[PDB]
RNA sequence: UGAAAUUCUUGGAUUUAUUGAAGACUAACUACUGCGAAAGCAUUUGCCAAGGACGUUUUCAUUAAUCAAGAACGAAAGUUAGGGGAUCGAAGAUGAUCAGAUACCGUCGUAGUCUUAACCAUAAACUAUGCCGACUAGGGAUCGGGUGGUGUUUUUUUAAUGAC
RNA sequence: CGUCGCUAGUACCGGAACUAAAAGUUCCGUAGGUGAACCUGCGGAAGGAUCAUUAAAG
């Protein structure tokens, strides 16, 4: 195990969750992935080092650089855990202008028909695709197990290409029902 | 998939068709058969042909037992992919996935039925029956025109098929002429698609374009075989004298178009 | 595709075979950046061996971050590419090529609710060295202000335009090239935008983007070794 | 089946976890 | 369609084979693929 | 001691790219890619590729006598997504788990500041 | 691409690096915030004229509101004649035609997409809401101007301005 | 347990012999359409389901 640093630089707006959310974050990072951990105010980014007496794995360096830049994404701490649990956990991004062209507030209606009324259709993707869904503006996050996530995107698509989430959700149960078969 | 539930459409379309008792019919796809019954009454002898199986069993049903039955032929399959037997006429349901093909080989086909009365979507319909000027005139109306007349019969409703497709469709009945026309085929087709790119286009602008005129260069060279800038000057020549450079494709009639092909083979270019 | 039941490739149907090692016949090249730097070496290259390797060498762009040669974090964010011009004993002389920051920097700074100031300008040095040279600043908010949003009047974006531009070409032209270089480092230029800048408009984030080399003068390999020392 | 449309009380980390056992 | 029949008339007189004249067809596709262009080798040398 | 190379991965929808180069770029040290580690093309853009791609790319370099690497990641870019994709996420992992001393990680995806229009048309695409 | 084949590729494809050429277009900042009669309008700089609002103890003195007739402009698409032709792309051609969440995918691509000189004058050209004038509640944000403060910062000599 | 077949093979002069054969989204305007129960290009509309974060010159 070598001496080596990882440095990831978080947004402003997530500063006031990290402050009030580090009591959970640094736990895991020092006593089970066994690193060296600084957040540096006048660059307001997250340094990571490992510490070569004491780290044993050397992915956890890495490990631990992609689950702070899963809560930088804006994902849950709790599902950000996931990546440092779990190794076969990627974040799948992508833009809506991907998808479609769309502007003003047809843009904003896309928008609207992803998350649902109260957030209803973004939890129905979550829970039928075994995944997690941030929906920054028009900036989409998708964390989960490849094929999961994959199973995750279409149905977003659909739905920013102008399906009904009726028919979205529909098709959501009979995947959710493959899923538990398998 | 729709299935026609009106009794007086289907009693109407056999009428329309006047088979003679001498006279055997075609038919194809005829589903739930009962314009099939009707056509079996009035013709000596009938041949069905069924994409399915089970509606061919089920037509066998319907005639199953009867006198009429020694007289009914069922067959099954894609027309396409078969060679159809002879027949004097052609009435039947046929799906407008493949009426555009379907038309063409009734026509291409040896020795064509005098009389066949067929349903088409009605966009299609008025491209069948569109004449020269009218606003649906397109590359479709003017070859089937020469070598066949359309007429339009009825126009059936929507409603009447159920589940009521989106678009309505209308009955059509169409003659080959006999003898056909003496004009090639391919050539016929090769002057058509330059010239209806855009019908809106004037026929020397379609002609203009670079890609095609690489094309007909090529044809030109190899009738020499039976300098690209002297075909371009021939071509633009050809049109002065003709006069149909200037005249919209869309106007043009079918006569216009045969004086574009005579002038052309005048010049020594021949489009396919 | 990689499954022989691939229908055959036009370059699979004849295909060389591989006899010999690539990098046995490669030699291995060390680089040099010029003295206006702390860390001098900046890892080596490789060619193949002369039948020649200099030409090869000749040309050749290395990148480096800014941090590596001065051995500071300060300069994470800041990229430096270099050309190889002289070559002596397996050392190759390097001169100053271009700057830029990182993607991750660049996004960084752009935030909403504050304008972004952009100047470019196009200019040429006392060694003949023509350059282009790009400028980014951004509005902030006082102290005790209380509005959500910096924005600044297009009357106060022109007039720190200029200031930028009168600013940018002043040095420059004022500047040999390796001084230009030294005057980067320290970042000196910024805070002389700052202080011109400060009247008209409060801002933040001033950097100087990216230096592009649009022309190079006729070679001076004299040139070239005082640089290197 | 319905398949449940709020907030999931259980995390990704624990949905895996309940995978493997 | 009197003037119909004696156009039609002349067609025969200047009236050749199609074989291998290159079909309008071609006229969308702007660029052929190596396949193509071996055939058309294949049937000018044919042509001689 | 410490002879440096650099890592650029291209992770596209279809297929992830691991290449390693000298720091200039120019010189090639090994260019390895899903497809090659994979009897289907459904897993050239697969995780599990992007791995066996990595580690063929480790063990080269450390034949050759790079002990460590910079990594430039990148996506297709262009009209196209920006981001890279699990491929190449999966791709940089498995460098550390070959061992080779990652030195910088940045993104270089190309950004247009303006673009053609995209292969979608208005109705969009990816259905 | 859900899956594959047409497609390019040992004359080296794809990918790497140093460049050059062409034609479109102004990302992130970007906000129903701003301007314009509407349609519409986002790089820098210069020139040409135009304009809203504000200040005014300056000027004319009913010169005004609405508008058949009549006139200018009018998104995208569309027509004529030149130029240009990167990307995308109606039509056409062609690969595949197996599997229903990924069921319409792929390659080539004509006209067009850009521009010059004229026609065409149509959009859910929407606030599905004529124009002018008066009056009828509280609240605090934004944009432009103006007034007041013995308010903060800067001018790092003061200050005066600028920003708050 | 028998006769004649049928399938594969070997040779012989269609004919005549031999061997083997154990499985079970809704539209507007315009322009087009030759695998049209409908498709396609351009621009516009909602008469279409807003979740999370968000003072970091803090
Ligand atoms: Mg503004
Ligand atoms: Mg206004
Ligand atoms: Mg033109
Ligand atoms: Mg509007
Ligand atoms: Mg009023």
């Amino acid at each position: 195990i070598k001496f080596e640093s990882r440095k990831i630089m978080v947004p402003p707006h997530r500063m006031t969750p990290l402050r009030n959310s580090w009591t959970k974050i640094y736990p895991p990072l020092v006593e089970h992935l066994k690193l060296q951990v600084r957040m540096n105010l006048k660059t307001k980014s997250v340094e990571l080092r490992t510490n070569p007496k004491f780290t044993t794995d050397p992915g956890a360096l890495q490990k631990g650089a992609d689950f702070i830049k899963a809560f930088t994404l804006g994902f849950d701490l709790d599902d950000s855990i996931a990546l440092l649990r779990l190794d076969d956990l990627y974040i799948e991004t992508f833009e809506v202008k991907d998808v479609k062209t769309l502007t003003g507030d047809h843009l904003s209606r896309a928008i609207g028909r992803i998350a649902g009324k109260d957030g209803k259709t973004k939890f129905a993707i979550e829970n039928a695709t075994r995944t997690r869904i941030v929906l920054a503006d028009s900036k989409i996050h998708i964390l989960g197990g490849f094929t999961h996530i994959r199973m995750a995107r279409e149905s977003v698509v659909s739905l920013i290409l102008g399906s009904p989430p009726g028919k979205v959700y529909g098709n959501l149960r009979t995947v959710a029902s493959r899923l538990k078969e398998r | 998939q729709h299935i026609l539930k009106n009794p007086l459409v289907a009693q109407g379309i056999v009428d329309k068709a006047q088979i003679r008792p001498s006279d055997v019919v075609l038919e194809v796809g005829p589903g739930t058969g009962n314009l099939t019954v009707r056509i079996l009454e009035q013709a000596k002898n009938v041949v069905a042909v069924e994409m399915d199986p089970r509606m061919a069993a089920e037509l066998t049903k319907r005639v199953r037992g009867t006198p009429v039955e020694k007289k009914l032929e069922i067959m099954l399959g894609d027309f396409m992919k078969t060679e159809l037997p002879y027949f004097d006429i052609c009435i039947s349901n046929t799906p407008y996935q493949i009426s555009s093909p379907l038309v063409f080989k009734l026509i291409n086909q040896p020795r064509p039925p005098r009389v066949s009365i067929l349903m088409f979507q009605r966009e299609f319909a008025l491209r069948l029956l569109a004449r020269p000027g009218d606003s649906l005139y397109c590359r479709l109306s003017a070859n089937v025109q020469m070598w066949a007349n359309v007429t339009h019969i009825m126009k059936v409703g929507k409603n009447n098929f159920r589940p009521p497709p989106q678009v309505e469709s209308s009955v059509v009945r169409l003659e080959i002429k006999n003898p056909r026309p003496q004009v090639d085929y391919n050539e016929w087709d090769g002057l058509l698609r330059i010239v209806f790119v855009r019908k809106n286009r004037t026929i020397s602008a379609g002609f203009k374009s670079t890609t095609v005129m690489d094309i007909l260069e090529k044809n030109y060279k190899t009738f020499l075989a039976m300098m690209h800038d002297v075909v371009k000057e021939k071509i633009d020549t050809v049109l002065k004298e003709t006069d149909l450079g200037d005249k919209r494709a869309g106007k043009c009639d079918q006569n216009d178009f045969l004086r574009l092909l005579y002038a052309f083979h005048q010049v020594g270019i021949h489009f396919s | 595709a990689v499954g022989k039941n691939k229908r055959l490739s036009k370059g699979k149907k004849g295909q060389k075979k591989r006899v010999v090692d690539p990098f046995t016949r490669k030699e291995w090249f060390d680089i040099k950046a010029p003295s206006t730097f702390e860390n001098r070496n900046v890892g080596k290259t490789l060619v193949n061996k002369s039948t020649s390797a200099s030409d090869a060498l000749k040309g050749r762009v290395v990148e480096v971050c800014l941090a590596d040669l001065q051995g500071s974090e300060d300069h994470s964010f800041r990229k430096i590419k270099l050309r190889v011009d002289e070559v002596q004993g397996k050392n190759l002389l390097t001169n100053f090529h271009g700057m830029d920051f990182t993607t991750d920097k660049l996004r960084s700074m752009v935030r909403k609710w504050q304008t972004l100031i952009e100047a470019n300008v196009t200019v040429k040095t006392s060694d003949d060295y023509v350059l282009r040279i790009f400028a980014i600043a951004f509005t902030r908010k006082q102290a005790n202000q209380v509005k959500r949003h910096s924005y600044a009047q297009s009357s106060h974006i022109r007039a720190i335009r200029k200031v930028i531009s009168e600013i940018l070409t002043k040095e420059v032209q004022g500047s040999t090239l390796a001084q230009l270089t030294s005057k980067l480092i320290p970042e000196v230029i910024n805070k002389e935008i700052e202080n011109a800048t400060k009247d008209i408009f409060p801002l933040q984030n001033i950097h100087v983007r990216k230096v592009k080399l649009l022309k190079q003068p006729k070679f001076d390999v004299g040139a070239l070794m005082a640089l290197h020392g | 089946f319905e398949l449940s449309d709020v907030k999931s009380s259980k995390s990704l980390a624990e949905i895996y976890e309940d995978d493997y056992t | 369609r009197e003037e119909r029949k004696t156009i039609i008339g002349k067609l025969q007189d200047y009236k050749i084979d199609t074989s291998l004249l290159t079909s309008s067809k071609r006229l969308g596709e702007g660029r052929q693929t190596k396949k193509e262009e071996f055939k058309e080798a294949l049937s000018l040398e044919r042509q001689g | 001691s410490q002879v440096f190379g650099v890592a650029r991965i291209y992770a596209s929808f279809n297929d992830t790219f691991v290449h390693v180069t000298d720091l200039s770029g120019k010189e090639t040290i090994a260019r390895v890619t899903g497809g090659m580690k994979v009897k289907a093309d459904r897993d050239e853009s697969s995780p599990y590729a992007a791995m066996l791609a990595a580690q063929d790319v480790a063990a080269k370099c450390k034949e050759v006598g790079i002990t460590a690497v910079h990594v430039k990641i990148r996506a297709t870019g262009g009209t196209r997504t920006k981001t890279p994709g699990p491929g190449g996420q999966a791709a940089l992992r498995a460098l550390a788990r070959s061992g080779l001393r990652i030195g910088r990680i940045e993104d270089v995806t190309p950004v247009p500041s303006d673009s053609t229009r995209k292969k979608g048309g208005r109705r969009g695409r990816r259905l």
